[PDB]
Formats: structure tokens, C-alpha cells, sequence
């Protein structure tokens, strides 16, 4: 099987400057009748692919020509002169020349823009759902950039790893920031048994750890 | 205008198995090769396998997995799935292909969802804040929606009028069943003082549930 690595992975890039994606065969890809079968497709998201440039360098019709591919052998490039907003979306190369067929695993573009920190705020159960003997406590995480993020919970001090469950949203259309939903589930009994509760998040914004808490008793 | 279309999507339990379509229409069916390709979620694409009355081809890793079968006299081809466990759940993609032309017209692709999972409306849960809120002059509310099967799920706040200000939030899958949750941000201004709602529509289980947001 042909592996196809395509780096980076992601890729953030302001409007208007000039993106390149490297896209790497392991071994050659050359079809026995001579031609390299190649390929860049590019997805937007909850849409089928979309082809862009075959045969290495060839533009598909209808695609501008800010797009452009190059390579041999075993490596091979897609340049974007000036990025718009219409190229965001996920960038995959594909190998035809050998069965099976195979793509690379991705390479996802996403604006750049500046540095936000995260808004917090921490819930916790609701008395209905207490009254049906489960707790969750809700921690959201909003409007913050880039999108590397690390939360953790303390239970009473202590650090806990499971029961949580993580959502994370795509890149916002309007401000171009992410936001995440974190989510603690606890039977009644357990959530009764402790007094402190936070959500604790390092984001590069802030040289403290964003924190917040409640105590059960409040 | 060459157009493939691909039947709508499935939810089945697992150990059966599928049938889905990919009708072709604006060019000669039999000039062109089918190809089958699956979506897992955040991954890339793979090759099922290729259908085209004289050459049916499957990918090694899926042959046991898949039958692939054109109906020319329709222009219609077919990809079986069976056994299928929840590994399965993709996106499943049809193509159009020559080694000459490459894949230049996709089908909208088809959702497959394998689950034991029943029919079960959500729960809705109210998330006020408890008190270190009311001091700030923008308040951020909640609403948890969880313990329900299967997608999807409508969230709005006041039946459509506040748009601005609220993530609605992917839901994850815990002991088979979805939860996802819903921020929306208000002025301080305007919170108790006017009446901020959250509202639920799981179609599946024919439910709507409004819940109004108070202070604890």
C-alpha cells in the first residue's frame, strides 16, 4: 500500500498570503504506462470532496489559478498564491497509480488571527437532574484562540481523568475563534460526597491557569 | 448537468447489513467507473472499490465487508455493507472514474449510523449560573441536552430571536446514547428581567421541550 503523508497537518494562514502543502509517497508512484496519477482534492466541511489538480499539475476546470501543484518521484507540492476565504477547508493528495488507492490523511487550513483568551464559566446540576440521581457539571470554554487547550478537573483538590467528556467547535465563521464544552458525569451519591469543584484551563493567553470553582455548599 | 445521487441515510443494528444506492444521470453509465469510498470522522478517505459492468474491483481490507453491483439498464450501482459493526460508521462516498478523468463528480454521500440503541427522547436540563455571575455585565446560560438517541437534535433560544452570542456544541456518544449542550451570552441588562429559553426538538422521538432559565 501506497502511504501517502501529507505535513503539515494544519495550517494557519491570514487572508491574502500564500500557503504550500507537501505531500510525500511512500515509494514511487509512477503507473506503469509512464503517467503519475496524483492528486489534490479539497473538502469543505458536510460536503463531498472536490477535485482541484490532477496528473501532478494539472488544474481541474473551474479552479483558479492561484491554484498549482508540482513534484516527482515521490514528493510532491500544492501552492496557494493568495489564500481567500472560499480555499479554507481540508487538503488531501491521492495516489492512483497503485492498487489499492490511497489518500494522505489531511491537511486542514484555518485563518489565522489573534491570540483571545477564553471565557469560563462552570454549572453545576441542575436540581432536576439531581432529582433523577444523576449529577453533571458543565464547564464551557468560549471564544478563545488558538485552539490548543488543556482542561482539567479537580474534585476536591484532586485531579480526575474519567467521566469527561470533551466537544470541542469548528473555527467560528464571523470571529474565527474556537470554543469547547467540558463535562463532568457523576452519579448523585458521588457528587454528594464532595464540596469543591473546578475547571481548570491552560491556554498560552495567560501565564496562570484560567480557573473556576464552586463548593457544593453556594 | 452530471449529477450522482445517493440514498439517504441509515441506521441499522449491529451483525445487519445495508444496501446503498448511487443513481448516475447526465452521461453515457457505461463510459464511466463507480468508485466506493468511506469517511471515518475526523480521518481521511478510503477505497472500497470500484464498480463498472465488466470490472468489479474491492479493496483487499474490505472484500469480505462489501458487495458491489451495477443495474445498468437504470444506471444505478449498489454497495452491500454487512456484518457491520459501529467501526462502520462513516460517510460513504460514490465517484465517478477513469485512470483519464480522475474523480471529478462525488454523490453527497451517505450517513451510516450502526447502534442497539432505541429511540429515546432527551432530557433538558436548565444551567443557571449560581451567583458569582450577577455582579458581570454579560451573563452565559446553558442548556443541556443529554440521554437521547438518535441524532438529531434542534437547539434555539427564544424560538429563533437570539442568535447572536450562542455555540451549540457537537454531541459525543457515552454508553450509546448523545449529550450536547448550548451557551448562549446576554447583557446582565436583560436576564432575569426578560425571559430567556432554551427549546429542544428531537424529531426521532417526536418531542419539544421549552425550558425557561431562572436563578437559582
Amino acid at each position: 500500500d501506497i502511504l501517502m503523508t501529507q505535513t503539515p497537518l494544519s495550517l494557519p494562514v491570514s487572508l491574502g498570503d500564500q500557503a504550500s502543502i507537501s505531500c510525500r509517497s511512500s515509494q514511487s508512484i509512477v503507473h506503469s504506462n509512464g503517467n503519475t496519477y496524483l492528486e489534490w482534492y479539497l473538502q469543505k466541511p458536510g460536503q463531498s470532496p472536490t477535485l482541484l489538480i490532477y496528473k501532478v499539475s494539472n488544474r481541474f476546470s473551474g479552479v483558479p489559478d492561484r491554484f498549482s501543484g508540482s513534484g516527482s518521484g515521490t514528493d510532491f507540492t500544492l501552492k496557494i498564491s493568495r489564500v481567500e476565504a472560499e480555499d479554507l477547508g481540508v487538503y488531501y493528495c491521492f495516489q492512483g497509480s497503485h492498487i489499492p488507492l490511497t489518500f494522505g490523511a489531511g491537511t486542514k487550513l484555518e485563518v489565522k488571527r489573534s491570540d483571545a483568551a477564553p471565557t469560563v464559566s462552570i454549572f453545576p446540576p441542575s436540581s432536576e437532574q439531581l432529582t433523577s440521581g444523576g449529577a453533571s457539571v458543565v464547564c464551557f470554554l468560549n471564544n478563545f484562540y488558538p485552539k490548543d487547550i488543556n482542561v482539567k478537573w479537580k474534585i476536591d483538590g484532586s485531579e480526575r481523568q474519567n467521566g469527561v467528556l470533551n466537544s470541542w467547535t469548528d473555527q467560528d465563521s464571523k470571529d474565527s475563534t474556537y470554543s469547547m464544552s467540558s463535562t463532568l458525569t457523576l452519579t448523585k451519591d458521588e457528587y454528594e460526597r464532595h464540596n469543591s469543584y473546578t475547571c481548570e484551563a491552560t491556554h498560552k493567553t495567560s501565564t496562570s491557569p484560567i480557573v473556576k470553582s464552586f463548593n457544593r455548599n453556594e | 448537468e452530471v449529477q450522482l445521487e445517493e440514498s439517504g441515510p441509515e441506521l441499522v443494528k449491529p451483525g445487519a447489513s445495508v444496501k446503498i444506492s448511487c443513481k448516475a444521470s447526465g452521461y453515457t453509465f457505461t463510459d464511466y467507473y463507480m468508485n466506493w469510498l468511506r469517511q471515518k470522522p475526523g480521518q481521511g478517505l478510503e477505497w472500497i472499490g470500484w464498480v463498472y459492468p465488466g470490472s468489479i474491483k474491492y479493496n483487499e481490507k474490505f472484500k469480505d465487508k462489501a458487495t458491489l453491483t451495477a443495474d445498468t439498464s437504470s444506471s444505478i450501482v449498489y454497495m452491500h455493507l454487512s456484518s457491520l459493526t459501529s467501526d462502520d460508521n462513516a460517510v460513504y462516498f460514490c465517484t465517478r472514474w477513469t485512470y483519464g478523468s480522475s474523480f471529478d463528480y462525488w454523490g453527497e454521500g451517505t450517513l451510516l449510523t450502526v447502534s442497539s440503541a432505541k429511540t429515546t427522547p432527551p432530557s433538558v436540563y436548565p444551567l443557571a449560573p449560581g451567583s458569582a455571575a450577577q455582579t458581570n455585565s454579560m451573563v452565559t446560560l446553558g442548556c443541556l441536552v443529554k440521554g437521547y438517541f438518535p441524532e438529531p437534535v434542534t437547539v434555539t433560544w427564544n424560538s429563533g430571536s437570539l442568535s447572536s452570542g450562542v455555540h451549540t456544541f457537537p454531541a459525543v456518544l457515552q454508553s450509546d446514547l448523545y449529550t450536547l449542550s448550548s451557551s448562549v451570552t446576554v447583557p446582565s441588562s436583560t436576564w432575569p428581567s426578560e425571559t430567556v429559553t432554551c427549546n429542544v426538538a428531537h424529531p426521532a422521538s417526536s418531542t419539544k421541550v421549552d425550558k425557561k432559565i431562572v436563578p437559582r
